[PDB]
């Protein structure tokens, strides 16, 4: 599994992934600050960004309007976008610029899993049983919350079962 | 054939001791944003769907842990259900994790 799969199909790396390698861009985190950027590890580009952070900080929540109105009021972000933009870590993802950039480690599943594959079922159990009273049997156990997994899309089709039997029984 | 037809790319995974995602917050910013267009340059991604956006008319007595909770404004919530303590097995019939 690759790093950028977490913003793809995010709900298989958010349900499969064993180690949280977190990308901290921002200011603040992994003890760096605007002070000693240059101090700190980019030594000396053709590029705006290169050696440049993207989320500043401003200030904390704050909320001041004495508007007329009371419902539409102004506010104020804790951790303020000094350019609004959109395409500053994407971009430093492809080492184009150098620039500020730590990664961390949270351990999170351990305990090695056990894969079964319905496929290999489907076809090992069908030489016994009536394979339409199997397909039929599986098909319910497929739509054990109701909702049929092949109905939800190749790229997000993910479900957690909280203790299902496996292989259902067959009607005689 | 009807077994390929139904289940070819059916698989279930199990694991020894039921463990959930501890964060509440996800911070990943490895791929753009939509900005403010409702057609962004960048093709719809998946993480848009955990997006917090950042919002301009909000009453004085506005707090940052009704909705969002612990999670930095402008990164992505994930809710509950994702992260249940009983979650035991997996189960998911899709051919984008193939060698």
């Amino acid at each position: 599994i690759s790093v950028l799969d977490v913003c793809s199909r995010p709900e298989m790396v958010l349900l499969l992934n064993k180690t949280y390698y977190t990308f901290s861009l921002w200011e603040g985190d992994c003890n760096i600050t605007r002070y000693n950027v240059n101090e700190t590890e980019c030594k000396d580009n053709d590029h705006p960004y290169s050696c440049r952070l993207w989320r500043y900080r401003e200030g904390k929540e704050e909320v001041k309007c004495l508007t007329s109105d009371h419902t539409r009021c102004l506010y104020y972000p804790e951790y303020s976008n000094p350019e609004a933009l959109f395409d500053f870590g994407f971009l430093s993802y492809m080492r184009n610029f150098p620039g500020p950039q730590c990664i961390e480690s949270t351990s999170i599943r351990q305990q090695d899993y056990e894969v079964y594959s319905i496929y290999q079922e489907c076809k090992l159990a069908s030489k016994t049983y009536g394979i339409d009273s199997v397909l039929f049997s599986l098909k319910n156990f497929l739509n054990y919350t109701g909702k049929p997994v092949n109905e939800m899309p190749n790229a997000r089709a993910f479900v957690g079962l909280i203790d299902p039997k496996f292989p259902p029984t067959y009607p005689n | 054939r009807k077994c390929y037809q139904e289940f070819a790319h059916c698989y279930l995974v199990k694991y020894k001791t039921p463990q959930p995602w501890p964060n509440e917050g996800l911070i990943a910013d490895q791929c753009p944003l939509p900005g403010l267009a409702d057609v962004s340059f960048y093709p719809y991604q998946a993480i848009w769907d955990y997006y917090a956006k950042i919002e301009n008319i909000r009453p004085a007595n506005w707090t940052s842990s009704k909705l969002y909770g612990k999670a930095r404004m402008g990164s992505y919530y994930i809710p509950k259900r994702l992260r249940n303590i009983n979650n035991t097995h997996i189960l998911f019939c899709s051919d984008v994790l193939y060698s």
